[PDB]
């Protein structure tokens, strides 16, 4: 709904859903086969794609590296969606974000350098992965192969927010009215805390103002009740 | 052949330029932690950058010494590593070498230090003493020599650079009973108590007097007159005075701490 378009037979954001019948690898023709004018909102493009848009760049190739290794001592590793629909919407993602970084220069990073077009090959594992998940097929052959081979650019340590439980399991508990008892990317973490950093209930921790210019969707999305964790919280440095 | 030393802090000023970029770069990956009133991490910033061309211009220093490699390879050390193929099945000789240097340096400091010995008490040969006398006169610029004129006495005589001489009496050992004059001596055909001076000599006799009856050890003389000898060979300048002027008095000299100052002031 970011989108202001130019008019459209039907609903031009439901063109990058409908584009599930295409072509497997060169997101390049697939872009030419569905649409390439109408997905140019604003001219400022520079206000999420090289703070937020790095997160779905990060998390392709954390899922793809985390495939090969399901000998880890963990059932998905750290997690394994192999149910499609969410591979699907991670591929409509990425063929959106490859037009935006063909209409502006501030694309997602190749995580370093040297990719001879990583978003490419990203595409072409994306699409051999979602090929056989799609409606009642069996999965991985070449793939497990071809994401053996890592470029010199692949990081790691994504930070996956999580939430902290209470394990008080059948007996007792006995807390203190402080003295705590041991027992989220747009920025929003530096090295050490010099913000407001209004926590949430579960993982968030997100800044108070993010100091930004256009992303307050965002913002207004996250203020009110959040996923079970609409009691944001202050929390000092 | 002072280079090991060099090479030494080479390494260190190496090793220090490496820690330096490693610890800037990791410092400048953690912004302001808290400040509350400014950003004092400009600061540290600045700190670690002058630590840096600190240690860049220690290494530029380091490169202006090092002259040069000599050839001689590992002077005469290859035998059977770069010699015969039989010869070398060779790291006995090396670990053999290595082993050497530490016993040495681990018993001289073991010695130094257990120099201070917890023992209670004591209770429950005229040929080695040429050999002592020669053996402390290979020392350049003392040239001494013995003449035992009445008895096994040694009545000997050391004069460094000066006609300053000493006739200091022995006991074929702990010698003791010296007398120092300078400019002339030796009268009739023997040494002699005369131990005129000018008022500053008789200080320099009182002084050798104070060491001799200073360096008294239980036993092993040689190294009780190489010690002696060595404190001696301190009065070759006599052109140092700290903690005072250098004419506080007529004379200045009371080196026991090998550093000579002022009379009187001790």
């Amino acid at each position: 709904p970011h989108f202001l378009n130019t008019p459209d037979k039907s609903p031009g954001d439901r063109l990058a859903e409908i584009c599930a019948k295409i072509t497997d690898v060169d997101i390049d023709k697939v872009m030419i086969n569905l649409k390439t004018e109408e997905f140019v909102l604003d001219m400022n493009t520079l206000q999420a794609l090289q703070q937020l848009l790095q997160w779905v760049g990060d998390f392709v190739l954390y899922l793809l590296v985390s495939l090969p290794n399901q000998g880890s001592p963990l059932r998905p590793g750290h997690s394994f969606l192999r149910d499609g629909t969410s591979l699907g919407m991670l591929r409509e993602l990425m063929v959106v974000i490859r037009i935006w970084g063909l209409l502006k220069p501030s694309c997602l990073p190749v995580y370093t350098a040297t990719s001879d077009d990583s978003m490419s090959l990203l595409f072409r594992l994306l699409t051999k992965l979602w090929i056989c998940c799609r409606d009642e097929g069996a999965a991985s052959p070449a793939s497990d192969g071809l994401v053996s081979r890592l470029q010199p650019k692949q990081p790691l340590r994504l930070r996956f927010g999580r939430a902290p439980t209470l394990p008080s399991s059948t007996s007792t508990l006995q807390l203190d009215g402080l003295t705590r008892a041991p027992g989220l990317h747009l920025g929003a973490y530096p090295t050490e805390e010099c913000k407001a950093c209004t926590r949430c209930g579960c993982v968030t921790m997100l800044k108070s103002p993010n100091k930004t210019t256009a992303v307050t969707q965002w913002e207004q999305r996250w203020i009110k009740n959040c996923l079970c964790g609409g009691l944001w919280r202050r929390v000092p440095l | 052949g002072v280079n090991l030393e060099a090479f030494s802090q080479a390494i260190s000023a190496i090793q220090a330029l490496r820690s330096s970029v490693s610890r800037v770069f990791d410092c400048l990956k953690d912004g302001m932690r808290n400040k509350e009133t400014l950003e004092g991490r400009e600061k540290a910033f600045i700190a670690n950058f002058q630590d840096n061309l600190h240690s860049v211009n220690r290494d530029l220093n380091e490169l202006e010494r090092l002259s040069n490699l000599v050839g001689k390879p590992s002077e005469n050390h290859p035998l059977h590593n770069s010699g015969l193929l039989s010869l070398d099945p060779y790291s006995q000789l090396l670990q053999a070498y290595k082993w050497s240097n530490k016993l040495q340096y681990h018993a001289g400091l073991a010695s130094g230090l257990l120099n201070q010995q917890s023992l209670k008490r004591s209770a429950n040969p005229q040929y080695v003493d040429d050999v002592i006398s020669r053996i402390d006169r290979m020392f350049p610029e003392m040239s001494i020599h013995l003449s035992r004129p009445n008895g096994t006495s040694a009545m000997l005589l050391v004069t460094l650079g000066k006609v300053l001489k000493v006739i200091v009496v022995m006991r074929s050992l702990f010698i003791d009973r010296t007398i120092v004059k300078g400019y002339n001596t030796e009268d009739g055909k023997l040494d002699i108590w005369s131990k005129s001076s000018y008022q500053v000599f008789q200080k320099v006799t009182d002084h050798a007097t104070t060491a001799l009856l200073h360096y008294q050890l239980p036993q092993m003389p040689d190294v009780v007159v190489r010690s002696f000898m060595t404190w001696l060979r301190s009065y070759i300048k006599l052109f140092q005075a700290p903690c005072q002027r250098c004419g506080k008095f007529l004379q200045d000299g009371l080196p026991p701490t090998w550093r000579d100052f002022r009379t009187l002031e001790a």
